[PDB]
């Protein structure tokens, strides 16, 4: 009964002159619900799930007014990071942040974080105990000295501990039909002859959620965790996933192997065989 | 809901 | 200034029965940087109306989106996902299987 909240801003800076885009869309768990795009029409927090339009003109006003501030601190940190590292402002360079926060089965304060990436790595990162910083380069250094000076680990963890789970309950609850349901996977099995010797069979587990899951093959007992071509867990645009594991087989021993699927969703974790 | 503090730059 | 190429999910958002109608995904993932184009395909030409989520991304920072159009699959028609990301020398086609 685990939910998280997370948070997710993406930061390109354009050549030349030009004005950074920014994005900015919200999760709770593998739902997400608001987007801010600075390419796109409104200019405002815009809802991305139907049950977060029960919130009211203010709700909208604020969320608004602080993605816009969180939109101005990643158009000066583009210049800031372009400077630490001295490079041309001829090149395209990214900022990526994110933070949120968990509870647990019981709606309780389990986890919060914050990451801070430039060009597609780590470059500052909020601790576990939400105290203190993990700087990845001196450059971060800076950043983690300026920040401790302004207790921003402070800020945030009070931000986590505090409003983070408090909001994250009341989209649960306001969110009900969506955010608390659990969905076990539709399972398919397909097999199609691929020549005289071998055939493919193919586990589906299809229209679940959450999106975490495990299918694996087995050939008799011991797993066949290499031979195995496996998709990764990927978005049905419904709001439910998909995955596939395949495996090749001698014609005839298909009877042999099984697929293992393991969900959330299943009070067992279904075994299946190719039963035509 | 975003935070309303904890966010300056770098 | 790390770099990915787009690994890439061409699939239907429910299972393909021809002459219904359903949507094709195409799902773009585990990329670096954001800049990326993905057009989806009938018989190699654009489809209209194509639609996609919004840019996000995963613990490893790498980037992904979904685009996704409605389409109705037959038995002669070949749909596909094209994507162009710097980090490709000429766009990637990926068909669509049915079963896949």
């Amino acid at each position: 009964g685990s939910h998280s909240m997370r948070y997710f801003f993406t930061s390109v800076s354009r050549p030349g002159r030009g004005e950074p885009r920014f994005i900015a869309v919200g999760y709770v768990d593998d739902t997400q619900f608001v987007r801010f795009d600075s390419d796109a029409a409104s200019q405002r927090m815009e809802p991305r799930a139907p049950w977060i339009e029960q919130e009211g003109p203010e709700y909208w006003d604020g969320e608004t007014r602080k993605v816009k501030a969180h939109s101005q601190t990643h158009r000066v940190d583009l210049g800031t990071l372009r400077g630490y590292y001295n490079q041309s402002e001829a090149g395209s360079h990214t900022v990526q942040r994110m933070y949120g926060c968990d509870v647990g089965s019981d709606w309780r304060f389990l986890r919060g974080y914050h990451q801070y990436a430039y060009d597609g790595k780590d470059y500052i990162a909020l601790k576990e105990d939400l105290r203190s910083w993990t700087a990845a380069d001196m450059a971060a250094q800076t950043t983690k000295h300026k920040w401790e000076a302004a207790h921003v680990a402070e800020q945030l963890r009070a931000y986590l501990e505090g409003t983070c789970v408090e909001w994250l309950r009341r989209y649960l609850e306001n969110g009900k039909e969506t955010l608390q349901r659990t969905d076990a996977p539709k399972t398919h099995m397909t097999h199609h002859a691929v020549s005289d010797h071998e055939a493919t069979l193919r586990c589906w587990a299809l229209s679940f959620y959450p999106a975490e899951i495990t299918l694996t093959w087995q050939r008799d007992g011991e797993d066949q965790t290499q031979d195995t071509e496996l998709v990764e867990t990927r978005p049905a645009g419904d709001g439910t996933f998909q995955k596939w594991a395949a495996v090749v087989v001698p014609s005839g021993q298909e009877q042999r192997y099984t697929c293992h699927v393991q969900h959330e969703g299943l009070p067992k974790p279904l075994t299946l065989r190719w039963e035509p | 809901f975003l935070t309303g503090i904890g966010i300056i730059t770098v | 200034m790390i770099q990915r190429t787009p690994k890439i999910q061409v699939y239907s958002r429910h299972p393909a029965e021809n002459g219904k109608s359903n949507f094709l995904n195409c799902y773009v993932s585990g990329f670096h940087p954001s800049d990326i184009e993905v057009d989806l395909l009938k018989n190699g030409e654009r489809i209209e109306k194509v639609e996609h989520s919004d840019l996000s991304f995963s613990k490893d920072w790498s980037f992904y989106l979904l685009y996704y159009t409605e389409f109705t699959p037959t038995e002669k028609d070949e749909y596909a996902c094209r994507v162009n990301h710097v980090t490709l020398s000429q766009p990637k086609i990926v068909k669509w299987d049915r079963d896949m």
